[PDB]
């Protein structure tokens, strides 16, 4: 029997900031043991400051993209020029993957950019898609490695003040763009020791105000 | 749902209906009424799958509701259980069946005659001096063929239907949480509000 | 119906400098419905100290299998069981069950009294052992502790560093995992003094 | 895993990665795949990791008593035949996958070994998940009469392309020497081309940083006198 | 597979290719699939390679013990010891083997043992995946009698067109010559039989 | 939904610094029977491009005839046909990556593994993956089915990421090519000895080689190979 | 998940919690399972997330085309039915939805409960998901048509606490709500964590976990 | 069979187990005793498969009375728990395992403390101040989860646990026709007649 | 069935079997598989017996309607026509079919279509479940630019070995000529094929 679905293995991880968003996914492409690419890319510049990434089923992911990338395009059209805003974006997203509720889009998508009072935001989708704006999401083959991670390391969970004995909590303080990369690489290259779809390249893409930045990180190759 | 029964008796129809509503392994309601009225005289209990049972319902009582409003004029009790099998001997073939068994009480008013009409969700129709739909029969038919006389008042009626209850009550396993009654009579329509 | 995430549960192993560090959850379920809070999954036998995850059945069994068997050793011996010697017991007694095994995750932590150098071990429900320098983990949430593991984890910890270490680790791997958590326990363990901890935690 | 043999010029030389999965996840990123039968008698297995581990110390035991009973060094047919009969005995279901090789009185032997009880005989094998990238750097490289030097380089590399190419292998490699008339020299983590980089960040916390409700001393010590 | 037994003047030749699959892997390229279960007693091998091992090793043990206490067995007696493990193991096993040696009595005899266990004395067999492609070419060239060289040749033909058209078979094709001469081995190398 | 019947294995590739290299055996497989011996695998669009397939023949002899009808819609009312306007390896993957991605969509997919190889206008290197899935992916080495397993390990050795690619010439290149499909024909059982080989250079542009055989093998090591473990003659 | 609803003296509460699951992971700690559908209606959601959303959002967009149509708020018993009906459509395809439409109309405070079924049932009290059973219990114990709006709040939020606590699938974190006939009324979002330790002293209840 | 709920309080075990009894659609009985005393004080009620109950209660029984009769003495509830933990992790792989869940309820006369321990069919053993088997749990745990302290009174108890019982008859779909409830104290074992 | 078409130096022929079978059961033991869809283009059909009917007769009515508008087809035509049956319903269809045709300016040519609807252009070509049989003896006898004579012995010998060996083939063997001189019929015994 046909199985129209694969695994195309991958991992991606989206952190807000306070003024600017991130948005890193490993460049490692794979088929059961095997490995595809070391270097195929995953987290696309969308236009209008928002970058996207789906991961999971590669033929379905890059449809959605490329769906999404043309739904700007219309919307530029249709409305004067006008940018469109994260949340709209957002939404048009769900709708975008409920068109096949009863045939998914097997991917588990992310998107970055900044809100109207230019606030970092990132936003979360599941494969039939249910969103949601979050501070921070990993998604995808080693997500449940990472999420625990930056639960302790972003919103200091569990992380008590000295002295106290448990009675007043971490106070939680904003990150800076050097500070999440920190967490990012750290959390990438934690992943790639303990899951065997991660590995090869990390390729990061940074959205301020000024733009849409990357950054690319090797890893290991085994 | 569970249990529904009727019984016709010397000058209307009774029936009794199950209040019990249960979704997985919790009850959401124990005051669910599984009837609809068809027209003044004509009353139809249902139970069945979920969903089907009210939808089925209404859509039969849109029926009718619209033939009266054409016509001027209240159908048989008859005429009523013939669209009523016909919609279902309909649905059994469908790619999705309506998964929906009723009861049909009514008075005609030509004939001045309670009538009593079980019919299933295959289109089975039977008129009865009394019926149920489900396992309620196993446990109450034995009461009912030893009790039921034709000349029974309303309110011997009512008492022999207590019984049927009572006898649910002890040797059934589910809770069905007692039933709401209806009377079906030349008047029309009425709930019994103490049972 | 998997055997290994019906009750839930979690187990984590750590060394530091002079010392081991070994801690689990406290929950006992019926897949969603929670049932004790009190379920503790480590049991020592002299100086060495054993976590098993999995099938609660099992876990117990199993305690009470190696108490018999270390009882019977010493009795024998005329000395405690060393780590490296009952790492390889557990791993045989595990095998002698390969076509009909407790579904279970054991993980063996303490530090050999003769040599003073500390030592962790894991197994499979079979009895391959994997002996690890750094960590040890197992349970229903495994992944969530190896991600926490491999990133706040560094060596030569002093024992109340270690503490802080591998706390987190569990507690916030147990904070993803719908079926484990309800309490923790760490011991903190050192040649000749063993300290052991209840953390609080969220209770959900 | 991925693991190969390669016999030369006055012995025979076997190696293996050093990762162990449970599925996707890395259970054991140094692991040792590289067994002993006898001093002079090793096998490298694959598949079912608790099986070729049993398999391959019941079976030197055995070896062992007999190399007492008969006063004489043990050879390598002796363990094969043993190991084979073992596995035929259990129709696959002791997932035992094993490259067997050693150095006896009769001279140097290479030979592998399926679940099933299948044995093979070669002068270069490989076996694992990443038993296709390691025979593709054997089938290019390979030739009659190599020396000790030779066959090592061409036994790591053709771990290598499983190490890389293969997810199911990777970290270390592992490697065991036999050769005639000379102790068998195991060389543990032959290579190691997969150093973690150092990490951005120090996650060392606060001492006091975690909630705790209740401590005690727990008594390892047995009971007291007085 | 492909293998093959043939009866000629002087004895007897054995014959096979040398590939091994796991699937369209060929997880050896230059197997031995002529196995010894007496001095002048030989066998073909095919089906499950650790079911036929199993038996030829158990088979060259029962002749072993049979020749220290009644001296040479026959080929008759050696196929019969096949057999008997074939036909009552036939739940549990996969095993379609060719017995084939030389007597000076008897000279040179073929016996094949299909998959059910059932024994068939012949001139010639051939078994395996790559014997259906040549069930016609091998029953127009056989001639009872043969000489060597045409016997060789006729191993060499029939196979080299098994190796042709059966993706299971390959490699080396590795022949034993049974006669009172005593035991030769030889073996063909792609290069040759393939331009046949 | 369907299963293939007439198969056809392997094709490998890879970049060199200044084109690409494609290859793929002659052989059509009907399950273990190797049935048909001349079957071209590699198909050419123009002379810049080549389309290498593995998987059905039937749907690869339907892929080849959309190929062919591609060229002959491209010249329509196109004057710079032959020039700028001409087809590219990018445009003709993209039409073959949205056609076998609609396939799967219908769950009645085209049965193949596809490698276009190619190099652009600008002189720049194409090479990139598709197959019944719809998947898509590039690298420096690219091959499928079985040449995934044994050539790219082969052929990684050469070039191993990016910057190695203006390091490798087409001697190097061909020889690693040519050598991978030895090791093929020593372990794969679908596999045969002739094959078709492809260049495109940016200067020296297509040359399609035909009615290759792999040579100087290795074979005369089984003369010792005696039994399968006691076993002495 | 677990939700519930309750019609009182001064209107309605509603309390969700916020945990979604992927099976035995967590996948998130802090979902939103109400639906602002518009300043006298919400919804609750459990079930499938993305037909939940999908679908209450939707019918939002139904809901706000009456206002448009008709110069006047839909009632709840409409809305609800509108939803039951979209739910019909999709019958047997696999949805997966539980919710409760609360809001005051004419009628004053509404009720109702609409599943992936097409069930409708209007009612004083209900509780959905996998914790229901536990939110149950120390609603039926405790309810009274006399509450006190902040005891009515409480007892919304004791009642997710109790499920939180037992449901493995269910925790996180507690929103509340309060419809009122000027609208709904947010009453934050409460730590489960936090509120579990809180209630534990001032009650006096969960002897038997230490704290 | 279906619901068995226990309770330790300050000086008293109670345990509530209920009536019914069902074969196929019919009650066969509704004031069936789900319970066996081992020792004087200590109590075991149980819950399964059909046959299997009985079985294994009546054998824990005797093997606990042979252990009295020998040794003139009685067994703590502790012992008595693991050796009925024991017995059914025994069970889980046998050819056949005995599919039953029980409650051991009992007063330690040395400790002066009365002990619940909560035993499943795969012989997962815990002690508990209150505990139950199967869906009973659901229901009731919140409850006791609020209601319960350590000093409660057996009166107070007895309170909690009806209070229970209206929950269960409330929002569990089957009818278990009541329970029978058994106060272990350190005067022994009795039955409240009136519940 | 036992099918095959070869080419020689004045045109082709095609060769069957007359066999039918149901399970075991000879439905049909003088089957004509040899079908005309046009003058001098004929087919061997094999696979299931309604299926390769229905695409005949569909086909024999393009080339009918194809030679009304623009003449007589060619070889590669017919085969075209066949193929794109095969190949657009090849989920609904079980049919195997080797196309034969005469030209003046092409000559004979041959055409095989297995069952996933690809063509191949052949000079000879077999099929059928006894061509399983003869694939070595029909390589190593076959030459091209044969005489009708020589090449009339080859299918002979070649069909008498697949009907010796398949029990699915059997009875007579069918022959059709095409040349330039016309069609010829011609038919082959089981008294006259056995002793070959
Ligand atoms: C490669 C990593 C591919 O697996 C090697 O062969 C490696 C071999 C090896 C040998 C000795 C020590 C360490 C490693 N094999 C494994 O690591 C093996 C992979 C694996 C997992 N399940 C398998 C089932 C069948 C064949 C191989 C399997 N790991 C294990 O076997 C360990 C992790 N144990 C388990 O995973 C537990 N299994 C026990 C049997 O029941 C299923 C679960
Ligand atoms: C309990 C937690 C049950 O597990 C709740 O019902 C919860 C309800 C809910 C409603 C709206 C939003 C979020 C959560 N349901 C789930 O969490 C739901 C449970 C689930 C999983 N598979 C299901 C199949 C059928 C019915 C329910 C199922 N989980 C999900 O829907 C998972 C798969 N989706 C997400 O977690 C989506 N996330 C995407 C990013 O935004 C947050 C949600
Ligand atoms: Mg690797
Ligand atoms: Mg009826
Ligand atoms: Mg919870
Ligand atoms: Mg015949």
């Amino acid at each position: 029997q046909f199985n129209p679905y694969g695994d195309n293995g991958g991992t991606i991880l989206g952190i807000a900031g306070e003024d600017f968003a991130v948005l890193a996914g490993d460049t490692r492409n794979i088929t059961d043991y095997s490995i595809n690419s070391r270097y195929e890319p995953k987290v696309f510049d969308c236009g209008d400051n928002i970058v996207m990434s789906a991961n999971g089923f590669a033929a379905d992911g890059d449809a959605l993209v490329k769906r999404f990338k043309n739904s700007v395009k219309w919307y530029h059209f249709d409305h004067n020029d006008k940018k469109l805003s994260i949340n709209s974006a957002a939404r048009n997203i769900q709708h975008l993957l409920y068109s096949r509720r009863f045939f998914p889009y097997y991917v588990y998508n992310i998107i970055a950019g900044l809100d109207e009072d230019g606030k970092g935001a990132v936003y979360s989708f599941d494969p039939v898609g249910s969103y949601q704006r979050e501070q921070c999401r990993a998604g995808g083959a080693a997500a449940s490695l990472i999420m625990p991670f930056l639960d302790n390391q972003v919103n200091f969970k569990n992380q008590y003040e000295p002295g106290t004995n448990g009675k007043v909590k971490k106070p939680l303080k904003y990150l800076s763009v050097e500070e999440v990369i920190k967490l990012v690489r750290d959390s990438f290259t934690s992943a790639t020791e303990r899951h065997i779809q991660v590995g090869d390249g990390l390729e990061i893409l940074i959205v301020t105000k000024d733009g849409v930045r990357k950054e690319f990180y090797e890893l290991k190759r085994d | 749902m569970d249990i529904i029964l009727g019984i016709r008796v010397q000058d209307s129809v009774i029936l009794a209906s199950s209040k019990a509503v249960t979704r997985g392994i919790s009850v959401l309601k124990d005051s669910d009424d599984k009837t609809r009225q068809l027209s003044p005289h004509t009353l139809m209990s249902f139970a069945g799958e979920a969903g089907d049972t009210v939808q089925f319902a209404e859509y039969i009582q849109a029926n009718i509701q619209l033939y009266s409003i054409r016509e001027d004029y209240e159908l048989s009790p008859q005429a009523v259980s013939s669209f009523v099998r016909q919609e279902l001997a309909k649905s059994i073939r469908s790619r999705r069946p309506y998964q929906v068994n009723v009861l049909i009480g009514g008075y005609d008013k030509k004939k001045n005659k309670p009538e009593l009409y079980q019919i299933d969700y295959l289109g089975t129709k039977v008129e009865l001096p009394y019926g149920a739909h489900g396992y309620s029969g196993f446990y109450t038919f034995s009461l009912l063929d030893h009790h039921y006389r034709p000349d029974m008042t309303t309110e011997e009626g009512l008492d022999l239907l207590k019984l049927c209850v009572q006898e649910l009550e002890k040797r059934m396993p589910m809770d069905f949480k007692g039933v709401i009654v209806k009377i079906v009579d030349k008047d029309g329509i009425r709930q019994v509000d103490d049972f | 119906s998997d055997p290994s995430s019906i009750n839930g549960g979690i187990v984590v192993a750590m060394t530091g400098k002079d010392c081991v560090a070994i801690a689990c959850d406290l929950r006992l379920g019926s897949q969603s419905l929670g049932v004790s809070n009190k379920f503790e999954k480590i049991f020592h036998y002299g100086h060495v100290f054993l976590g098993i995850t999995g099938l609660a059945t099992d876990v117990t069994t199993l305690n009470e299998m190696f108490r018999y068997k270390t009882n019977l050793y010493k009795l024998k011996e005329e000395r405690a069981i060393e780590p490296e010697t009952f790492t390889q017991l557990v791993s045989s007694s595990l095998y002698e069950r390969r076509f009909g095994p407790y579904f279970v995750g054991p993980v063996v932590a303490g530090i050999n009294s003769k040599s003073g150098k500390p030592f962790i071990a894991g197994f499979d429900l079979i009895g391959c052992i994997d002996e690890a320098k750094d960590f040890i983990v197992s349970g229903t949430a495994s992944d969530q502790l190896f991600g926490m593991c491999e990133s706040l984890y560094e060596p030569n910890l002093e024992p109340e560093d270690l503490f802080e270490t591998i706390s987190q680790a569990l507690l916030n791997a147990a904070d993803r995992d719908a079926l484990s958590g309800w309490g923790a326990v760490v011991y903190i363990i050192k040649k000749d003094e063993v300290v052991k901890r209840y953390l609080k935690m969220r209770q959900d | 895993t991925t693991i190969v043999g390669v016999k030369f010029n006055n012995g025979v030389v076997i190696a293996a990665d050093t990762r162990s999965t449970q599925g996707p996840i890395v259970a054991d990123k140094n692991c040792a795949k590289l067994h002993r039968i006898s001093p002079k008698i090793w096998c490298a297995g694959a598949g079912t990791a608790a099986d070729t581990e049993a398999v391959t110390q019941l079976i030197g035991s055995n070896i062992e008593l007999h190399s007492l009973y008969t006063s004489r060094e043990p050879r390598v047919v002796s363990a094969l035949q043993m190991l084979k009969q073992h596995l035929f005995k259990y129709q696959g279901h002791i997932g035992a996958y094993l490259i067997v090789a050693g150095v006896d009185p009769t001279g140097s032997h290479l030979f592998s070994i399926h679940a099933h009880g299948s044995t093979d005989v070669g002068y270069y094998l490989s076996l694992g998940s990443g038993s296709l990238a390691a025979m593709a750097v054997l089938e290019s490289h390979w030739k009659q009469d190599l020396t000790k030097e030779e066959a090592i380089k061409l036994a790591s590399d053709a771990i290598q392309a499983g190490i890389w190419n293969d997810l199911g292998s990777g970290s270390n490699v592992d490697v065991c020497v036999m050769e005639i008339g000379k102790d068998a020299e195991y060389l543990r983590n032959y290579l190691t081309p997969n150093v973690r980089e150092e990490k951005q960040k120090s996650y060392k916390f606060p001492r006091g940083t975690t909630a705790v409700l209740k401590e005690s001393i727990v008594n390892i010590c047995d009971i007291q006198e007085e | 597979t492909s293998i093959m037994a043939v009866t000629f003047k002087d004895g007897v030749i054995l014959g096979a290719d040398s590939r091994t699959t796991t699937g369209a892997y060929i997880a050896n390229r230059v197997t031995d699939k002529l196995t010894r279960v007496h001095d002048k007693i030989w066998c073909c091998r095919s089906g499950s390679a650790a079911d036929t091992q199993a038996i030829a090793d158990i088979v060259q043990y029962h002749l072993e013990l049979y020749t220290s206490q009644y001296g040479t067995p026959s080929t008759e007696t050696a196929a019969s010891v096949f057999k008997e493990l074939c036909y009552e193991n036939k739940d549990n096993l996969t095993a379609g083997i060719i017995v084939a040696g030389y007597d000076d009595k008897n000279k040179g005899e073929v016996y094949t043992i299909p998959l059910g266990g059932s024994v068939h004395k012949l001139p010639y067999a051939i078994a395996g995946s790559g014997s259906t492609f040549i069930y016609g070419y091998c029953d127009k060239n056989f001639r009872e009698n043969m000489s060597k060289e045409e016997t060789v040749d006729f191993i060499k033909h029939s196979l080299s067109q098994a190796i042709k058209w059966d993706g299971s078979s390959g490699g080396v094709i590795r022949m034993v010559v049974l006669t009172a001469a005593g035991v030769e081995r030889l073996i063909f190398y792609p290069d040759e039989y393939e331009q046949l | 939904t369907q299963q293939p019947i007439v198969t056809g294995t392997s094709v490998i590739s890879m970049k060199y610094d200044n084109g690409v290299i494609i290859a793929a055996d002659n052989l059509g497989s009907y399950g273990s029977l190797l049935r048909f011996n001349g079957v071209e695998r590699l198909i050419p669009v123009g002379d810049n491009t080549v389309v290498g397939i593995s998987g059905d023949i039937s749907d690869m002899q339907h892929i080849e005839r959309l190929l062919k009808d591609l060229v002959t819609e491209n010249a329509y009312d196109n004057p710079l046909a032959d020039a700028e306007e001409a087809l590219e390896p990018s445009y003709i993957f993209e039409y073959l990556a949205t056609v076998m991605y609609q396939r799967r969509s219908k769950m009645n997919p085209l049965w193949n593994a596809i490698i276009v190889a190619g190099v652009q206008s600008n002189g720049d290197q194409f090479l990139r993956y598709v197959n019944l899935l719809g998947v898509t992916y590039s690298s420096p080495t690219l091959a499928t089915g079985f040449g995934a397993h044994m050539a790219n390990p082969l052929l990684r050795k050469v070039v191993d990421r990016e910057s190695d690619i203006p390091k490798t010439t087409v001697q190097v290149a061909e020889e690693a090519i040519v050598n991978a499909m030895r090791v093929l024909y020593y372990r794969d059982a679908r596999s045969s000895r002739n094959f078709s080989l492809a260049i495109i250079d940016k200067n020296t542009g297509l040359t399609f080689k035909k009615n290759l055989q792999v040579e100087n093998m290795k074979w005369d090591f089984a003369k010792d190979i005696k039994g399968y473990g006691t076993q002495k003659i | 998940t677990t939700t519930l609803a309750f019609k009182f003296q001064h209107g309605v509460i509603a309390a969700v919690d916020s945990r979604a699951s992927a099976g035995s992971y967590i996948s998130a700690l802090r979902v939103n399972k109400v639906i602002e559908i518009n300043p006298y209606l919400l919804g609750t959601m459990s079930g499938c997330a993305a037909d939940c959303q999908y679908w209450e959002r939707l019918l939002a967009k139904e809901c706000r085309l009456y206002y448009l149509r008709n110069g006047e708020r839909i009632s709840v018993s409409a809305a609800s039915k509108l939803l039951s009906n979209m739910m019909c459509q999709y019958r047997g395809m696999g949805l997966s939805m539980g919710s409760m439409i609360c809001g005051w109309d004419k009628k004053g405070p509404g009720l109702y409960y609409v599943d992936e079924h097409g069930t409708r049932l209007s009612g004083n009290m209900f509780s959905t998901g996998s914790g229901n059973t536990y939110a149950y219990g120390v609603l039926d114990s405790n309810y009274k048509w006399d509450l006190s709006v902040e005891d009515a709040l409480y007892l919304g939020k004791r009642s997710i606490l109790a499920a939180a606590h037992r449901d493995a699938y269910s925790g996180g974190s507690v929103n509340l709500y309060h419809v009122t006939e000027d609208g709904w009324i947010y009453h934050g979002n409460h730590d489960v964590g936090e509120l579990f330790w809180k209630v534990k002293e001032e009650e006096g209840s969960f002897n038997n976990v230490i704290g």
